[PDB]
């Protein structure tokens, strides 16, 4: 399937790219930063995911504690 | 395991591929576009073959997550309904690569990439089972449109036309979307088989359908708006035409299919003399209006809004026939109409003019461009033995029997349909020739000949055995028919 | 106008660096911080071309 | 005692790292060894270094910034609110700060006090956020108002910079008396400046039998200078003014990290100033006022920064517009609001940074940019669609979830003047993307190349405009954890 | 003969602020800002474009009384720029801009005034 | 310039300059072709959209009228350029621009010939 | 041996199970009415 670290290396490939096609420089500039940010996008994709599932969690948590606030009203 | 995520997926690895490849590699760019459209094309061709014909179950679902709480999700899937809408959406992209093939020199990376994101964004468009997510799709498109529009134009009216349809698509845009979010903070969520289970108050329904209708009748121009469509029809390239009036013609019509017939049963029913009422007129008065007309690209741009108008007839019928047969209208609508302006492309390429007075006598300079304008003016006036027949058939006989005043109606839209298809013909391809205007010819090469042929053979081959398209339909359109009914 | 042509094409490595420092150290100005700084930074006479040469022999 | 300030090493950090700065650089820029040297780009290095690893201290230690919180509590509050606050605020100042490298080297811009006031208006912007009182507030605001005075007029000899600097000067002063005026009243008549107290002292009595006059009064004074503070109409008198005047990455910091700081006072305002429901009227003409006005004006300008102003005012009502429905999803669509808009202000002002290399001040000047810089034109175009809110682009889910916002407090007026500003801005935004591909001009300007900073942070940002619908989760997540910690 | 870069060659007086009467040589066919940029009256960098909408009346000039009735009228747009910018929102009557004067073969010895410079650089 | 117009030499865009062309304080405007042994003297103007001829001469002081094309050794006028002529002008200058950069790639930023310039060195000490 | 038995075989395969296909159908709508009613009541929480 799609992992985080596959999208996470395309996008670091095509941000570096991206970069360099603003600069008006060609696109395998410098190939070492290529593999950078490569890295730097498979490792900012699996955290960016391994937060998402915290962060999830924290907010169910939360409004569990919301809604146990709120039901007792009724009381 | 050919599934909807692949098919979509293509146009994406087709167009980052040409994204990051030097301009001066022309000849790679076109052969990566039109590989990448072909092998979308058959990758649809092969969805048909494993396309159940049995359930109105949505086939080949899937699912990614969109908001946290899953209330709104990418939820993929295609009926009998919407199938032939995505092949005929991937089949167009490889037409209308091989439509700029020779002057590709000029437009550059740019154009295919274009084209590519624009069949990334419709296929979506009709396999989106959320309401929210069909509307975000819905308008992507203009993006992709408007570049196209402005920076291919013809002459220095690019800029009016793109900034007219823009405004245009986006004022029922914005009505749409506040009807649409009406829709999900009463109900709760957006999925389309949550929205079909769920009662609506019956003051709810009217405003609701009002608000979808504005933003689909302008693009299925019914009356007040059909004024974006001819200028920025007319300030378009050649292949910017067959989009438009191949595929973005029929969101309006898919919309109401989708979207307006079934969610709202009762609010259909009360507004159908409304809309009876303005497919009446606007097949009377477009139709009408088509024979004062000097532009050739205007005449069939004006042979689309009576055409479109004449769906709009079929699926408020709510029958079999009405329904089913204003499906194989707009595919036949979506072969007949775009072949023609891939006829008036041809004459525009080689000759810099539109104008039908510069024209005549071709039939004695380009006889094999003449018998095949021939063919597709008998498809476009309704001829037995051709895919527009029978649609165009199927639909009278299922508003005859709902009411017989505006089946007689639109009958006269046959008429009036076959009085200016042949009209055309006869002043362009027959008479005498024209030396002091235009002396030098060329027939059709050998890129128009090949393109022609799918379309010979997918109008004869709907328009002789229908039966093939119509047995894949009937379990989903009956269906569509009764929502509310009960017995 | 030979003179300087000759004088920039016998140049040795280690003068060319020099020149080059001190032409991207004086590319651009900024009179401001200079007058906040009290200081006056003038271009070295390695990158001033003899009157001789320009359009109407500007000295300034 | 020392494990007490673990609630404050942030801060502690940030503030040490100034003073060395400071330190250095007036020892080095009047030295005689190395000839006065102009080390303004590597104070603004170091400033960018202490800003990360500031972040760094500030984003580990999450289970510590409720540490001693009873000892810090007449001080400040911290929680979840105020850790992503600030974690956002000091990601905005790490890109400006990025962005104006260039400009110390080619402009020659070699005074370094510039960086140290930045980072000293990040500090007193630190303060603001946490504050939890209305003198630390107060304190909060005057500091970053001082610290972005200075720099507003950092172009001595320029005329317009002298003029945006002392307008500034005069609205700010202004603004900031009656803020504080309201505030003297409101102590006056509860006798309370804590916002638990303030609340715990308002939260019963809602105008139920009588309207206290000096507390009505003292929040509406409070609201209006606020209101000025963020330039929400008829509050802008001078806002388009000074944003064309000030440099160009001064104006991208004011037009970012301000806002941010400022928003957050107006929560932790509202957790306690909902006195009948007083501010959202107030908050509701605003935003419509603002919303018509910016849609309304930014049509007649030429230039790219009075557009880019104009754009922000329409932007700050399309906020407030979360501001008016009072609720866990409108603050939910008002901090979405605010991050996404942040983005995209970000990205269209290191765009502009581009182009200032070559003095770009007419939008008619960028008109060949899609021949001569085919990728900058379609990043520009991408961004001023993101501003538009065309669905594809992230500039939809933030207008998207403010309409829904809206919408569910049954304020279907707001949701109208919206769509008419939405068509009114996106006509002026795609006016734009007319210029520089549909156009032939007769004179081109040809703009030097961009350097890395600029490339890489235009480069990531929009990667996260286009594709931000596909995964839109976290942002969302961490959006509705922010909206519920505000009272839980 | 030949055609000539002569045959195009319109002679002007251009008067700098300091009351200093220099004469100028422009192309008829070109704007007459671009013929005060050649000598440097006028920084180029101030109004690079030619356009209306690129301008807030860097160009803006004084044309003689005798010679302002042969020029094309004053358009919408130009009088708008021309009083935005005027510093005191009144019009001069006699001031044009330079942008939208384009020199003619019938503008030989034509006598401008050219104001004081104006700060344009943010 | 004789002229007296200023004498630097502009080249505008699009404009493809043929081999042995004498350029000196010549200004071409935008979307121009000139010929292989063409000599552009002195405060010589060439009108946009407009073709110059190889081996065409044209003294100072002379002027090449917009949309037409000029050739021989005293520069005459030949015909007026077609819609197609002037609208294929700026093709030929892209179509250099891409030969050009397919050019620019066989380059590197740094150039390898100090090793050897270290090896010849080292073959004679230091 | 021949083509079209081979191909209706091939076809037979490609084709979807039904019975899985509407479970999955009622199992989405249970679970999609029901996450619906978890988040109207998520909406219905008060501010304070
Ligand atoms: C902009 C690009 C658009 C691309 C998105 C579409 C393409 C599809 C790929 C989307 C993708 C990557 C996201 C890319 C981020 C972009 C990069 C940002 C910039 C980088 C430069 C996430 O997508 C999945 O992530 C899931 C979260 O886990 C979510 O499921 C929801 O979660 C619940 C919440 O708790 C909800 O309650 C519930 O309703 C859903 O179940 C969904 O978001 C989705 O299913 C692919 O999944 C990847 O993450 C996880 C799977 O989870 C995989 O590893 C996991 O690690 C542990 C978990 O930490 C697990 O222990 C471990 O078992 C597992 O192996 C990876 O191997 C890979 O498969
Ligand atoms: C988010 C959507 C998804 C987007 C895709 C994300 C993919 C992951 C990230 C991939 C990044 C790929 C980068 C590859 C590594 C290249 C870095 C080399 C930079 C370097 O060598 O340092 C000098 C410049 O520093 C620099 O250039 C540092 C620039 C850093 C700018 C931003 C700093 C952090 C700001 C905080 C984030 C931005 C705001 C977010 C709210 C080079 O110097 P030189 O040789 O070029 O010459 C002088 C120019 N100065
Ligand atoms: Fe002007």
């Amino acid at each position: 399937p799609i992992s985080a670290t596959m999208v996470g290396a395309l996008l670091g490939l095509g941000t570096q790219m991206y970069s360099n096609a603003l600069r008006k420089l060609p696109y395998m500039r410098h190939p070492w930063e290529h593999v950078v940010g490569m890295g730097l996008g498979a490792v900012f994709a699996n955290q960016l995911v391994k937060w998402d599932v915290k962060l999830k969690e924290d907010l169910d948590v939360m409004l569990a504690k919301a809604r146990a606030a709120n039901e007792r009203r009724y009381f | 395991y050919f599934n909807l995520s692949g098919l979509i997926l293509c146009p994406v690895l087709g167009s980052i591929i040409l994204l990051f490849i030097p301009n001066s590699r022309i000849r790679l760019i076109r052969l990566i576009g039109l590989c990448a459209s072909l092998i979308t094309f058959l990758y649809s061709l092969v969805l048909w073959i494993q396309f159940d014909s049995s359930t109105a179950k949505f086939q080949f679902v899937e699912s990614l997550r969109w908001l946290p709480y899953e209330n709104i999700n990418f939820y993929l899937g295609i009926d009998g309904i919407s199938l032939f809408f995505v092949i005929l959406t991937t089949f167009l992209i490889p037409i209308c690569i091989l439509v700029g093939w020779s002057g590709m020199r000029s437009y550059g990376k740019e154009y295919i990439i274009a084209f590519l994101i624009c069949e990334f964004l419709m296929i979506a468009v009709f396999c989106m089972l959320d309401l929210l997510l069909f509307y975000v799709f819905f308008e992507s498109v203009l993006i992709p449109m408007f570049i196209i529009i402005g920076v291919w134009g013809s002459r220095q009216r690019k800029i009016k036309a793109a900034y007219q349809f823009f405004l245009y698509t986006l004022l029922g845009s914005l009505f749409m979307l506040l009807a649409i979010l009406l829709i999900l903070f009463q109900t709760g969520t957006t999925d389309l088989q949550i929205l079909l289970t769920t009662e609506f108050s019956e003051r709810r329904q009217i405003f609701l359908w009002i608000a979808f209708f504005a933003s689909f009748a302008v693009k299925v121009p019914m009356v007040p708006v059909h004024i974006w469509l001819p200028e920025a029809h007319v300030e378009a390239p050649t292949a910017g035409s067959v989009i438009l009036a191949g595929i973005l013609l029929k969101f309006g019509t898919y919309g109401f299919l989708r979207f307006s017939i079934p969610m709202f049963p009762e609010a259909t029913l009360c507004f159908t003399p409304f809309i009876y009422t303005l497919s009446a007129i606007a097949i009377i008065y477009t139709s009408l209006t088509t024979l004062r007309q000097i532009d050739l690209k205007k005449i069939i741009a004006y042979s689309s809004v009576a055409h479109m108008n004449l769906v709009t007839i079929g699926m408020f019928s709510l029958n079999i026939q009405g329904i089913g047969g204003s499906i194989l209208l707009m595919l036949s609508h979506g072969l007949v109409s775009s072949a023609l302006f891939l006829c008036v492309g041809v004459l525009y390429d080689r000759h810099k003019t539109r104008l039908v007075r510069y024209y005549g006598g071709l039939v004695s300079t380009m006889p094999n461009f003449s018998t095949i304008f021939f063919f597709f003016t008998l498809a476009n006036m309704s001829l037995p033995g051709t895919s527009s027949f029978i649609g165009e058939f199927l639909i009278l006989v299922g508003a005859f029997q709902r009411n017989s005043l505006v089946a007689t109606l639109a009958a006269l839209g046959m008429i009036l349909g076959a009085a200016y298809s042949l009209w055309l013909y006869n002043r362009v391809v027959s008479g005498n020739l024209k030396p002091d205007f235009l002396h030098k010819f060329s027939d059709l090469n050998g890129r128009e000949v090949f393109i022609f042929i799918p379309f010979l053979v997918g109008l004869v081959w709907m328009g002789v055995y229908p039966k093939v398209f119509l047995d894949c339909m009937h379990t989903s359109v009956s269906n569509l028919v009764q929502h509310g009914k009960f017995h | 106008l030979a003179q300087i042509h000759a004088s920039e094409n016998s140049k040795s490595f280690e003068q060319i660096e020099v020149e080059r420092a001190l032409r991207k150290k004086y590319a651009r100005k900024d009179e401001d911080y200079d007058s906040m700084l009290g200081i006056t930074r003038e271009t070295p006479p390695e990158l001033i071309l003899p009157d001789n040469v320009l359009p109407g022999g500007k000295p300034v | 005692m020392f494990n007490l300030f673990l609630a404050v090493f942030p801060e502690i950090f940030i503030i040490n790292a100034t003073f060395i700065l400071l330190i250095h650089g007036v020892v080095f820029s009047t030295s005689k060894k190395y000839d006065y040297p102009p080390l303004a780009s590597n104070v603004g290095w170091l400033g960018l270094l202490s800003v990360l690893i500031t972040l760094l201290l500030l984003a580990a230690g999450a289970p510590l910034l409720t540490i001693a919180h009873l000892f810090w509590n007449n001080l400040f509050r911290r929680d979840n609110f105020t850790y992503f606050c600030q974690i956002f605020l000091l990601l905005s100042t790490a890109g400006t700060i990025s962005m104006c490298f260039d400009f110390f080297d080619q402009e020659r811009f070699d005074a370094f006090e510039f960086i140290v006031l930045i980072l000293l208006s990040t500090c007193g912007m630190l303060f603001m956020i946490s504050a939890y009182d209305l003198i630390a507030m107060y304190l909060a605001i005057e500091l970053q108002s001082l610290c972005f005075y200075v720099i507003a007029a950092s172009k001595r000899k320029s005329e317009f910079s002298t003029e945006a600097g002392l307008k500034y000067l005069i609205l700010g002063a202004f603004s900031s008396g009656i803020l504080l005026f309201g505030c003297s009243m409101i102590y006056g008549s509860t006798g309370a400046t804590h916002f638990d107290q303030l609340a715990k002292i308002l939260t019963g009595y809602e105008i139920t039998g009588a309207r206290s006059s000096g507390i009505f009064m003292g929040i509406l004074f409070i609201a209006v200078g606020f209101l000025f503070k963020i330039t929400a109409v008829p509050f802008h008198m001078w806002a388009p003014d000074i944003y064309e005047g000030s440099p160009t990455p001064v104006t991208a910091f004011l037009s970012i990290a301000p806002k941010i700081s400022i928003f957050a006072n107006i929560l932790r305002v509202f957790i306690y100033g909902s006195y009948g429901a007083t501010l959202q009227q107030i908050f509701f003409f605003c935003s419509i006022a603002s919303m018509i006005l910016g849609a309304l004006a930014a049509m007649a300008q030429t230039k790219v920064k009075r557009l880019l102003a104009y754009s922000s005012i329409g932007h700050v009502g399309y906020i407030c517009i979360g501001f008016s429905c009072g609720t866990i999803e409108g603050i939910q669509s008002l901090l979405i609001g605010i991050f996404i808009y942040a983005l995209m202000t970000m990205d269209a002002f290191a765009i502009v940074l581009a182009l200032r290399q070559t003095r770009v001040k007419y939008i008619a000047d960028l008109g060949a940019l899609a021949k001569t810089n085919p990728i900058l034109a379609i990043t520009f175009s991408i961004t001023m669609f993101s501003y538009a809110g065309i669905p594809p682009l992230a500039g939809f889910c933030s207008k998207f979830y403010l309409f829904f916002a809206a919408l569910g407090c049954g304020a279907y007026f707001l949701a109208l003047v919206g769509v008419v500003t939405s068509v009114i801005g996106c006509f002026y935004y795609i006016r734009l993307v007319k210029r520089m591909f549909f156009d032939t001009p007769r004179t081109w300007i040809l703009y030097e190349p961009m350097d890395r900073n600029k490339s890489l942070l235009l480069a990531m940002t929009s990667f996260f405009i286009t594709l931000f619908l596909l995964y839109p989760s976290p942002l969302f997540s961490v959006t509705h954890q922010m909206a519920l910690s505000l009272y839980l | 003969g030949s055609k000539k870069v002569s045959d195009r060659i319109v002679k002007l007086s251009a008067i700098d602020p300091d009351g200093y009467k220099q004469d100028i040589i422009g192309l008829s066919g070109q704007t007459l800002l671009r013929a005060l940029t050649h000598t440097g009256l006028i920084d180029p960098a101030s109004h690079r474009l030619d356009d209306i909408e690129a301008c807030s009346a860097e160009c803006e000039v004084q044309i003689a009384e005798e010679w302002l009735e042969k020029l094309p009228p004053r358009t919408y747009d130009e009088e708008y720029v021309l009083k935005r910018s005027s510093r005191s929102r009144i019009l001069n009557k006699h001031s044009r801009l330079g942008c939208q004067v384009v020199l003619t073969q019938e503008l030989q010895g034509m006598v401008v005034a050219v104001p004081e410079a104006k700060p344009w650089d943010i | 310039s004789p002229t007296g117009l200023p004498a630097q030499t502009l080249i505008d865009r699009y404009v493809t300059v043929g081999a042995y062309s004498l350029l000196r304080s010549c200004t071409i405007e935008p979307e121009c072709i000139i010929g292989q042994h063409s000599i552009l003297m002195e405060g010589s103007l060439v009108e946009t959209r407009s073709i110059l001829e190889a081996g065409s001469v044209l003294p100072p002081g002379r002027r090449i009228p917009s949309g037409e094309l000029w050739g021989g050794n005293p520069a005459r006028f030949i015909r007026t350029l077609t819609n197609e002529e002037t609208l294929e002008i700026p093709k030929l200058a892209v179509a250099i621009n891409h030969l050009s950069g397919d050019y620019f790639s066989e380059f590197l930023p740094y150039s390898t010939i100090y090793l050897e310039v270290e090896k010849f060195k080292k073959s004679l000490g230091i | 041996g021949f083509i079209m038995e081979f191909a209706e075989n091939l076809v037979l395969r490609l084709m979807e199970n039904p019975e899985e296909r509407d479970r999955k159908a009622r199992e989405h709508i249970y679970e999609m009415h029901e996450r619906c009613k978890k988040i109207k009541e998520m909406w219905a929480l008060p501010i304070r």
